[PDB]
C-alpha cells in the first residue's frame, strides 16, 4: 500500500513491469498487466479503471496522477529495468505532434519490463508512464498521463 | 500469478545520468492504443 515505484513480477519470476502507488491506489500501463488482479503481499488489488487506447489502468481506486509537462523543462525517467536497482536518467523530451494537440515524448530505449516506470518533473510529480511509443530505428516513448 | 515488489521511493536524483534526444515527431493514435508514424 505504501507510496513508491514497484516491479509488476509474474510466474522461474519474471518482471513483466513496473507502477506506481500513490494515495493508495496502483498506476500502471494496460499492455503490462491486460487488467489482471495483482497480488500484493498475502493481499490481492483488483482492477477499478482502465482504458486500451490510453494504455493504462489502475488498481483499487481511480486514476491519481495528474501533473504534466511543461514543454520546456528536463524532466526524469525513473527507470526499474528487470535485475537492476531503480535508477534516474534525465533528459529533454520531444514532442508527438497529434491532430488532439502535443504530448511529450523521451528518446530513451530500455528493456520491456521498464514499461510502467514514471517520469518526474523537477518537484517529483509523476507527469506519465514510459512504454508506449513508437520506431524511428531507435524507440522513442510517450510520456503517458491519465485523467484526475 | 502476477505479483508486486516495492523498488525505491518516487525522488528526483540531482546526480542522474543525462542523456537522449528531443525528436519533434508527427503521430496518429489508433483506437488500439498503438502510436505510428504520419
Amino acid at each position: 500500500t505504501t507510496d513508491g515505484v514497484y516491479r509488476v513480477m509474474t510466474r522461474g519470476s519474471t518482471q513483466v513491469g513496473v507502477g506506481v502507488m500513490q494515495e493508495g491506489v496502483f498506476h500502471t500501463m494496460w499492455h503490462v498487466t491486460k487488467g489482471a488482479a495483482l497480488r500484493s503481499g498475502e493481499g490481492r488489488l483488483d482492477p477499478y479503471w482502465g482504458d486500451v487506447k490510453q494504455d493504462l489502468v489502475s488498481y483499487c481506486g481511480p486514476w491519481k496522477l495528474d501533473a504534466a509537462w511543461d514543454g520546456l523543462s528536463e524532466v526524469q525517467l525513473l527507470a526499474v529495468p528487470p535485475g537492476e536497482r531503480a535508477k534516474n536518467i534525465q533528459t529533454l523530451p520531444g514532442i508527438f505532434k497529434t491532430k488532439d494537440g502535443d504530448i511529450g515524448a523521451v528518446a530513451l530505449d530500455y528493456p520491456a519490463g521498464t514499461s510502467g516506470s514514471p517520469i518526474l518533473d523537477k518537484s517529483g510529480r509523476v507527469i506519465g508512464l514510459y512504454g508506449n511509443g513508437v520506431v524511428i530505428g531507435s524507440y522513442v516513448s510517450a510520456i503517458t498521463q491519465g485523467k484526475r | 500469478d502476477m505479483y508486486i515488489e516495492r523498488a525505491g521511493d518516487i525522488t528526483w536524483e540531482k546526480d542522474a545520468e543525462v542523456t537522449g534526444n528531443s525528436p519533434r515527431l508527427d503521430v496518429a493514435l489508433d483506437e488500439s492504443g498503438d502510436f505510428s508514424l504520419v
